[PDB]
């Protein structure tokens, strides 16, 4: 199983569903795959606190996350209509366990 | 050879030279300054040039022309030492490498933002970044963009988009084509690159191609060295084949230089030179 | 509804499951609530294209996580059988969504 | 306000007469006519009579001043003399208090680290730091921990465990009291620090209970102030109520001086204001 990191894809910027009629492409990138680093004490602490029922009955993350630490700054196409438009942080630059 | 900024280097060091610049430079603007000319004229200041995407290009021109100045001819020298649709291909293969991509929205941002109801967009800025597309991503990308050919109205519409001109390219007012030459001459830049299509895309009647030495990429070159100062050109419209490219002006009110104003835009309208530069470079070969 | 931030516990180190059988507590802090800022065209995006199927059939964090930024340096106690121990990074410091 | 040792050191220094009748003084004592002629001058500076204070900037800069003049043996004067288990429940105030637990974890830790199997710890290192959460670390979280009442020996074996003797208490060598006594008044931190535990622990048989003064909190920071150095005190064992503390030395080898030896020993180990002080503490008084 691939580890936490940078995939790439080909899309059509229409194909995304943010409103742009456009048949430009767009290289998207984005974070994907497992975070493979030996379990943190603070999450196995976090873990068995939770099982336990000690924790307020809240939303809690007690496992690292694949997510972008820095995005795509701006990216642009014409659309059908003769317009412009420039989307900026549609795609992820660097990946991180978190 | 040694280009304007090294040459001027050398003569700032050199006695004799370097005080007759400087009389020149305090003449300018502003018999003892006749006598400065002259020496430069005279030294090898006088035949050094300069180079599209050099280090501290501007500082080159300003050397060249201060020295190159029998008065107002209608070709100047250039400055510049010698060497589903295709248009929607060519933005994908753009979007698709990095620094093309990068550079691209760069300009598309800026020439795209309205600064106010009166203010279409920041015009400088936006031709500063065409300006860095042009010489910052390879001729490989951005020709065929700029250059692609089309079959039908969507592909021709991208085409003339490419500039963004509606920012870069149109104005409440056209001026006459001598007047917006006289202000392309005022800059040193556009003076230069005017100067430099001039000599690589000006027709010819005995070259197979009717360019110079039937050398289309020179033609190309200066051509698309032109975006992003007073003199832009671009496609006036969307057809498909029908290309015909100006700068933003007209031949009305000319008075007794209808004739020399008309030959002026005859180079970019009627110029069987960039019209099959254009044509084979959309072609493929 | 609390957004993400850093929550505090007192807690026996023992419960804690690490196996320290010791009756001294710590100062357990840790990172939970809701990310709240507004969806990113990333995560719109990236939603879209795997209701899609068009990623690769991977692990794909879709939305923000409140995971910590940093950790505590060192916590210790005495146990039962009087040896000490020193725990790192087993509080969480400062939280964030990413 | 008079001044301390560092500042009076300072003046002195410059000044060439002072600096000079010093320099002579403190040969002197090290080991007649000049020797008298240069304390009579330094009677009359502020060298005479300085003194230091706990947590001072330059401590141990301090008492080398105050030590190199001072004329001299039992007890030397102080240079700080101006002219439910009640052990876990203090463990656990400690931790939840974030400078308490940083500096507590910070010494076990360090206390607690083997070097190889002949070095238990780095004794400096975490006599230093023993020292740091004594003197950084406020009474209220520091004396609660180290003199805690206890009714069963978990408790105790706990109180015990404070200063984590096995590394800053216990050695290979349990030498002579009065031999330590000698080590101690080498090092000029310990010297002190000793000085001024016989200073506000020497019990009095006029007060009621039986400290200067009645004053358990002076006797009880100078017992503390003793942990880190040669000296360093601890509870002997885990007895819960037959309390028990001692430097680490016998009166074994005494010879002629067990007279001697005893007497010291009892100032921690039979003494009646620190006894008093400690249960005072630990029973909320």
């Amino acid at each position: 199983a691939r580890p936490c990191g940078l995939r790439e894809l080909e899309v059509r910027v229409s194909e995304l569903g943010l409103g742009y009629a456009s048949d430009e492409t767009v290289l998207f990138r984005y974070c994907a795959g497992a975070c493979e680093a030996a379990a943190r004490v603070y999450d196995l602490g976090l873990r068995r606190l939770r099982q336990r029922r000690r924790l307020r009955r809240e939303r809690v993350r007690a496992q690292p996350c694949c997510r972008p630490t820095a995005y795509e700054d701006e990216v642009s196409f014409l659309d059908a209509h003769s317009r412009y438009h420039t989307v900026h942080e549609l795609s992820a630059r660097e990946c991180a366990c978190v | 050879p040694v280009d304007c900024v090294r040459a001027n280097e050398l003569c700032a060091a050199e006695s004799n030279c370097s005080s007759r610049y400087r009389t020149l430079r305090q003449c300018l603007a502003g018999k003892e300054c006749q006598a400065a000319l002259e020496v430069l004229q005279e030294s090898p200041l006088y035949d050094c040039r300069c180079k599209r995407g050099m280090k501290k290009e501007l500082q080159c021109l300003q050397i060249y022309w201060s020295i190159h100045l029998e008065g107002e001819e209608f070709y100047e020298a250039s400055p510049y030492e010698p060497v589903s649709n295709h248009c929607l291909d060519a933005a994908k293969a753009c979007n698709l490498n990095d620094n093309c991509k990068k550079l691209r929205s760069s300009y598309i941002s800026i020439c795209n933002r309205e600064i106010s109801p009166t203010e279409r967009c920041n015009r400088r800025k936006c031709h500063k970044a065409l300006r860095q597309f042009f010489d910052r991503v390879p001729s490989e990308y951005t020709y065929r963009m700029l250059f692609c050919s089309c079959q039908d109205q969507a592909c021709a519409e991208r085409r003339r988009q490419t500039i963004l001109p509606s920012c870069s390219y149109e104005d409440k007012e056209k001026p006459n084509c001598l007047d917006l030459r006289g202000v392309c001459r005022t800059d040193h830049l556009c003076r230069s690159r005017l100067a430099d299509f001039h000599a690589n895309c000006r027709a010819s009647y005995q070259t197979v191609t009717s360019c110079p030495a039937d050398n289309y990429q020179a033609c190309l070159g200066s051509y698309a060295g032109m975006i992003g100062f007073d003199m832009t050109p671009n496609y006036v419209d969307s057809s498909p084949t029908g290309i015909v490219v100006s700068p933003w002006c007209s031949c009305r009110g000319s008075g007794n230089m209808e004739e020399e104003c008309e030959k002026f835009l005859r180079d970019f309208t009627e110029n069987p030179c960039l019209r099959n530069a254009i044509q084979a470079f959309g072609n493929g070969t």
